[PDB]
């Protein structure tokens, strides 16, 4: 806060104040439909069998069909369309790139016309993807044959395909990686957001006060509500580290600070280049 | 001791002069170098001490 | 000898090359002039499975067979010491010491209460 | 061939009557440490199961097996040329080891924890 | 982030430290550092400098079993194929030591004399693995392909990563160990201002006979030889 | 200081005669503070105190 | 359950080599057996030959002189076996073609 | 600084209702009940997979710590005023506690009753590769003692294994402080020419 | 670094070291921690291991953490089985201390490590050589005093006092507890009562008194002594 003056600060949260009508099932319902789900985070297995024109049969195994919905609210029409317009995309954009830097159970078969026409149609889409099918009926399994060429040497594949699945989002609101209902501290129904948009939040009005929603990322709200709210969320923000340690330092201190740092309009620091604007020279040259 | 077993770590510093055989025009008279050296040590021994003048 | 995506001379024990990167119907080693001018083996399978702990989530880690995670209300602080909270007059109060100067000096406890919360501070 | 000093060929290579008949003869790999002879022993207690404790001379062996590389050398006919037995590679039957035990004793806690 | 880091010390208490690294291509490196220096050789060109090796019996000595393994078997043909691929120049023991001494031949002081698999043989006898000495080939060897299943041990997370801090994986450097080992390093400091000093004289054409015992206490009144200072 | 860690200055060379002193006429050489102890936890120099008593009779 | 001993072989007749794995060495092959002449636990040197190829093998140093093995030929009817004090053979394969070597030196230089 | 017969009776019978409590919260931790014995393989092997997780571990040193912590306020909660030898006017340790002298009521238990939990770094005892926190102690032992809780007093003395823990806890309150002042010495620095 | 490792239970002092900067960088010894000077004589120990069950390295070719890798000084020089080696790393510690193999040094350590799921790569690791760490232990068959250094420490189990023997986990046992102190954290009257920053502190300020320097004072000529009368 004081120094450097962080617009990237390592733990950047957001404090949504919930109604008085909406129920703690409701609230921890609206919890799983913010954060963002990785498309590693419904896969059990990814079994990958290379054989040599070159081959590579990726299977998938996901989680049962009701653990993925129930935990993540993630039904299987979205991994249909997660697994076949992002991650193949995603999976050839790092193939093609590692040999453009290196050249310097069961069994499941006859499908109807709707699979047919799903595998077709995304053969075309993609370069060399030639067989796809995805479990339709259980939502269990994914089933794709990369041929790469008749020439092309060892690819370490799997190497490949868990750096692919731990960055294909299924659904992710921007800059927002998880939401918590914490404990209510004296009665404030609220929410804790690992991350700051206030622009998204602010279309979620069904179910937060949003005219309440409170951050501690100083540089945020500056961008957002402007330097008035930006200078109230720093006399907030010193209190909370004193307050913590039962230190009482008087407000009359932290507004003089806070007014000195939004002095400009903007969110100066006390370091070199806050200083840079200023009028006494021996002041900068005796500083550092 | 480790004094004396470590100097047989070192024992080739060599160097050659830069005269010739002058034998016939042949092919070891072509690639002659000198005559070599090897500076080494094979013993050392820290004596113990004395007052000398 | 096939061994994997890896195929050895029965000879002289050395790497031969990629049979789908040589030319027609001719494989050999360097240093044995080899006999396998055939290209006998169309397909060599190697099946790799990822590693179990490379996709980290919450479903895994309730698959996992231990407790991950603490719940919400499942673990309440076991310190209390009778000190007179000075705002409500509770009597639990939460203590918690940790040092702060060097060996000149002792503990300095945190004093936090049960049922309003109110932070205080004890210096010695 | 025979360059270092010492080395003289083989010539009064005994006969290994490997037959294989279908009665039938099997080829054993068996070890011993230096602490044995051979000649001296009669029998060879052994087992599919490892305790097969064999006692010679004050000493307590311990004869190991393993089902699940080395290659076995035989001679021509009488000129050595050791060719490779064979079928028409061949493997061991069976392998054993036989290791020096020793007996630790057990800790006598009547005595060694006092009050 | 990953490596294998060994501390190597001569019969003589001077050590020498050769770390293993693991490169994201399954490739593998060889790291050390020679005078102040420090050199990156890749770690197949070792393993077939050390002694005569097919790529077979730097198979078995990494997949000792557990063919099936399917990690292990593919890391590896990143390393040998790796090898066949960028240096198909080299196939015996007495190609790649020709290789190895040309590189390192201005760094290790190496005279016009010693052919290029002499140079080659030093620097695997004065570097790689020194607590087996001179003419344990075979057990630098076997040590090599130890060390890289624990590397790719160690990726695949099959094994922690020793703590550098743990009392359990640190010794105690004495003093007068230390003191033996900057005492040769003095000396070999002094065997080096003799030559230095010969080559001062043979830039001019002065007086050189070396089988002459007045030259020799020529030279060695002008070599500081105050060692114990 | 004692073998303690409870080292500090001395104050004050204080006379003799106003000093305290003992049934026995013993007058002590050494004054230290009681609330030393308490932040200090030293209780090995409560035992020391009271085993070199014992050992000097 | 116990296994008696036709005979103590004593004499060399048998050895055992340990090439690396999947080694064929076609059939029309020779090995000579040499022989360290001193009469303990004794140091053996294989050598073979063929047109493509040598290779040679020798008893390992450090176990040869601690570690005996004895390969048996057992009948399980009369149930016996008769021994046949082997040595085993450390054996490398080298080609008779691989064996070409540079310049002892980089043959045109003087520039330090 | 003395219990009484009495009240000194008190805290060992409170402390003899902690040797469960060491496993009961292992076995917390490892979704068993019942109360299955420490020894048991399917126990060990799940201690195990808690010893190389930094998270796994966290929940089980939080759980433990705050089981732990309640029997370390049942014995200060029932000795300090009651089981003492000397009351308060006379006893001048509680004295100099009670009128804010010198020292806490913590001072006043630690010494008269037990040390407690011995945190460091805030989670508890640190533990070796094998799953021993020293080598007095059996690999994955779920004793509340081999985790650094010291049932000892300052008044009668603290066994080897829990002064070795101890002395963990005093060397990190000493590390701390000569990291502590240069932090926050040039950030006052960094105010003062500003703000000046 | 600074951080107090069990590990170093009996090597180093948990007290004795200096507050303020330098603290836990400048850890001192324990009371009875001996440091290896020469080496042992490990000719004989490959002699002893084939004796045991361990096959050599040069036919076997085996590898991995599913056995049990046998090194001694770090040369490796055979495999064994995790349950073969075991026994081989209790019996080498047998006939050790009761000083009857005549090849087996009492100074040696035998660091077994054994297998587990993700932790230290497995392996029997014999070291004989200079600069080792050590402190003495009763081995509790042959009541016989042990030597034992770190590395080997921590999959031991040592019990205390005797007192706290328990049946079937425990083979070793301290001779005193107070072998884990350094000299001067040793001098400490009943230094268990003390919190631990004042036995810290002592062990500075017990430095730091002006006491007897020495009795040879009118042969010596030093810039300052401080002498109490
Ligand atoms: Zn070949
Ligand atoms: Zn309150």
């Amino acid at each position: 806060i004081v120094m450097t003056a962080s617009a990237a600060i390592k733990t950047p949260q957001m404090t949504l104040p919930i109604w008085n009508d909406v129920s703690d099932e409701q609230a921890d319902t609206f919890c799983k439909s913010i954060s963002k789900v990785l498309l590693s985070e419904v896969i059990d297995k990814v079994i990958v069998t290379e054989t040599t024109a070159r081959s590579y049969v990726i299977h998938m195994r996901f989680f049962d069909n009701n653990e993925y919905s129930e935990e993540y609210d993630v039904s299987k029409e979205e991994l249909q369309n997660v697994i076949s317009n992002q991650f193949i995309h995603l999976l050839e954009a790092a193939i093609v790139k590692e040999i453009k830097k290196q050249k310097r159970v069961e069994a499941n078969n006859n499908m109807n016309k709707v699979q047919r026409d799903r595998q077709s149609a995304i053969i075309s889409h993609h370069r060399f993807i030639t067989k796809y099918n995805f479990d339709d009926e259980s939502g269990k399994w994914c089933e794709f044959k990369l041929e790469l060429a008749a020439d092309t040497e060892k690819l370490l594949m799997v190497n490949i395909v868990e750096e692919i699945c731990r960055k294909s989002i299924i659904r992710q609101i921007p800059h927002i990686d998880r939401c918590v209902h914490p404990e209510p501290e004296n009665g404030k129904r609220v929410l804790v957001t690992e991350g700051v948009n206030f622009q998204a939040m602010w279309d979620q009005e069904a179910f937060i006060d949003v005219d309440g929603i409170t951050s501690n990322d100083v540089a945020a709200v500056l961008k957002t509500y402007g330097v008035e709210a930006a200078r109230n969320t720093i006399v907030n923000e010193i209190n909370n580290v004193f307050s913590r340690y039962a230190i009482s330092v008087s407000f009359r201190h932290l507004d003089l600070i806070a007014d000195m740092m939004t002095r400009q309009g903007t969110y100066l620091a006390f370091n070199r280049q806050g200083m840079e604007t200023s009028t006494s020279s021996f002041m900068k040259m005796s500083y550092e | 001791g480790l004094l004396n077993l470590g100097v047989k770590d070192i024992g080739e510093k060599v160097i050659f002069d830069g005269k010739p055989l002058n034998s016939e025009d042949e092919i070891s008279n072509s690639g002659y170098l000198g005559n070599k050296l090897s500076v080494s040590v094979e013993q050392v021994s820290i004596a113990k001490p004395m007052s000398n003048d | 000898s096939v061994v994997g995506s890896l195929i050895f001379c029965l000879d002289c024990g050395d790497l031969l090359e990629n049979p789908n990167a040589v030319l027609g119907s001719n494989v050999e080693c360097s240093q044995c002039k080899a006999i396998y001018p055939k290209s006998q083996f169309s397909n060599l399978k190697v099946v790799t499975t990822t590693a179990d702990d490379a996709f980290p989530s919450s479903l895994r880690a309730k698959k996992s067979v231990v407790k991950t995670s603490l719940k919400k209300n499942e673990l309440k602080d076991g310190a209390t010491i009778k000190e007179k909270c000075p705002q409500c007059g509770n009597e639990e109060m939460n203590y918690h010491t940790l040092q702060l100067r060097s060996a000149d000096e002792g503990a300095t406890v945190f004093y936090t209460c049960t049922s309003c919360g109110y932070k205080f501070r004890t210096n010695n | 061939f025979s360059i270092p000093d010492g080395f003289k060929k083989c010539k009064h290579l005994k006969n290994f009557p490997l037959n294989g008949d279908n009665k039938q003869q099997q080829v054993w790999l068996i070890k011993f440490p230096s602490n044995v002879d051979i000649s001296k022993l009669k029998s060879l207690p052994v087992d599919f199961e490892s305790s097969t404790t064999m006692t010679i001379d004050k000493h307590d062996y311990k004869i190991m097996d393993d089902t699940d590389n080395m290659t076995l050398l035989v001679p021509s006919e009488s000129k050595e040329s050791l060719k490779i037995a064979s079928t028409a590679p061949l493997q061991f039957d069976k392998v054993f080891s036989v290791s020096e035990t020793a007996k630790i004793p057990a800790i006598d806690y009547s005595k060694v924890r006092v009050p | 982030h990953y490596g294998i880091q060994i501390r190597s010390v001569r019969p003589d208490q001077t050590s020498q430290t050769n770390v293993l690294h693991y490169l994201n291509d399954g490739q593998v490196t060889f790291r050390f550092s020679w005078r102040k220096n420090e050199y990156l050789v890749p770690v197949v060109m070792i393993l077939k400098a050390l002694c005569h090796t097919s790529d077979r019996e730097i198979f078995d000595g990494i997949i000792g079993n557990d063919v099936k393994d399917s990690f292990l078997t593919d890391r590896l043909e990143l390393l040998l194929r790796g090898f066949k691929k960028r240096y198909p120049h080299l196939q015996n023991r007495t190609q790649v030591l020709q290789y190895l001494g040309d590189k390192f031949r201005v760094v290790f002081q190496a005279s016009p004399d010693q052919s290029d698999l002499e140079v080659g043989q030093e620097v695997l006898d004065r570097i790689v693995l020194v607590h087996l000495g001179k003419d344990g080939s075979q057990d630098k060897f076997r040590m090599l392909l130890f060390m890289i299943r624990k590397l790719y041990s160690l990726v695949a997370g099959e094994c922690s990563p020793d703590n550098p801090d743990a009392t359990q994986h640190q010794e105690v450097l004495l003093g007068g160990f230390l003191y033996g080992m900057i005492l040769k390093e003095k000396i070999d400091e002094y065997l080096q201002n003799i030559i230095a000093q010969v080559r001062m004289d043979i830039n001019r054409g002065m007086a050189i006979n070396f089988k002459d015992k007045r030259y020799m206490s020529r030279v060695l009144m002008r070599v500081n030889e105050n060692i114990g200072s | 200081s004692s073998r303690h860690g409870q080292k500090g200055v001395c104050s004050r060379k204080w006379p003799t005669i106003d000093m305290p002193f003992s049934e026995t006429g013993i007058q002590p050489d050494i004054i230290i503070n009681p609330h030393a102890f308490p932040s200090r936890m030293t209780i090995g120099m409560f035992v020391e105190s009271l085993a070199g008593k014992a050992g000097a009779l | 359950s116990e296994i008696e001993i036709e005979s103590v072989q004593d004499q060399p007749s048998v050895a055992v080599g340990s090439f690396f794995k999947g080694f064929r060495a076609p059939s029309d092959t020779t090995f000579d057996l040499y022989k360290k002449k001193k009469s303990e636990k004794d140091e053996f040197v294989l050598h073979g030959e063929n047109e493509r190829l040598e290779y040679e093998g020798y008893t390992d140093s450090s176990s040869q002189a601690s570690n005996q093995y004895v390969v048996g030929l057992f009948n399980p009817e009369k149930k016996s076996i008769q021994l046949y004090k082997a040595p085993v053979l450390v054996s490398k394969v080298v080609s008779k073609s691989s064996k070409n070597l540079r310049g002892p030196k980089i043959k045109s230089k003087s520039d330090t | 600084l003395r219990l009484t017969a009495e009240g000194n009776k008190w805290r060992t019978d409170i402390l003899k209702t902690s040797v469960d409590t060491g496993r009961e919260a292992a076995a917390e931790v490892t979704n068993l009940d019942k109360d299955t014995p420490a020894d048991d393989p399917e126990l060990l092997k799940r201690l195990q997979e808690i010893l190389r997780d930094n998270n796994k571990s966290g929940i089980l040193d939080a759980v433990t710590s705050s089981k732990v912590n309640a029997i370390t306020s049942q014995v200060v909660s029932k000795c300090v005023p009651d089981g003492t030898m000397k009351k308060f006017p006379c006893n001048s340790m509680q004295a100099m506690a009670l009128s804010g002298a010198k020292g806490s009521n913590v001072n006043v238990s630690q010494i008269m009753c037990l040390l407690g939990q011995q945190a460091l770094e805030g989670r508890r005892v640190p533990v070796m590769v094998s799953g021993k926190t020293l080598p007095s102690f059996k690999p994955y032992e779920t004793d509340a003692m081999a985790g650094g809780y010291v049932k000892g007093r300052f008044y009668s003395g603290i066994k080897p294994q829990e002064y070795y823990f101890h002395c963990m806890a005093g060397r990190e309150g000493l590390i701390d402080t000569a990291v502590k002042t240069s932090r926050s010495g040039y950030l006052q620095r960094c105010l003062t020419k500003q703000l000046e | 670094v600074r951080k107090l490792l069990p590990e170093s239970w009996g090597f180093l002092c948990p007290v004795h070291t200096p507050d303020g900067s330098p603290c836990g960088l400048l850890n001192h010894f324990a009371h009875k921690c001996r440091i290896s000077t020469q080496q042992s004589d490990v000719s004989r120990i490959p002699s002893i291991l084939y004796s045991l069950g361990v096959a050599p390295a040069s036919h076997t070719f085996a590898a991995g953490p599913s056995l049990c890798c046998v090194q001694i000084d770090g040369k490796i020089i055979g495999w064994v089985s995790h349950e073969q080696g075991k026994i081989i790393a209790d019996t080498l510690r047998y006939w050790k201390v009761e000083g009857k193999t005549p090849g087996l040094p009492i100074d040696l350590e035998i660091g077994y490590v054994p297998p587990s799921t993700r932790g230290q790569y497995p392996g029997l690791y014999l070291f004989g050589g200079h600069s080792r760490m050590l402190r003495p232990v009763r081995y509790l068959p042959l009541d016989k005093e042990d030597i034992v250094g770190p590395f080997e420490q921590v999959y031991m189990n040592i019990a205390v006092t005797p007192q706290e023997i328990q049946n079937n986990v425990h083979t070793h046992v301290e001779f005193t507890p107070t072998n884990i102190l350094s000299i001067l954290a040793n001098l400490t009257p009943f230094s268990d009562f003390n919190q631990s920053p004042r036995n810290m502190y002592q062990c500075q300020m017990g430095k730091q008194t002006m006491g007897t320097p020495g009795v040879a004072l009118c042969h010596r000529s030093d810039n300052k002594l401080y002498r109490l009368q």
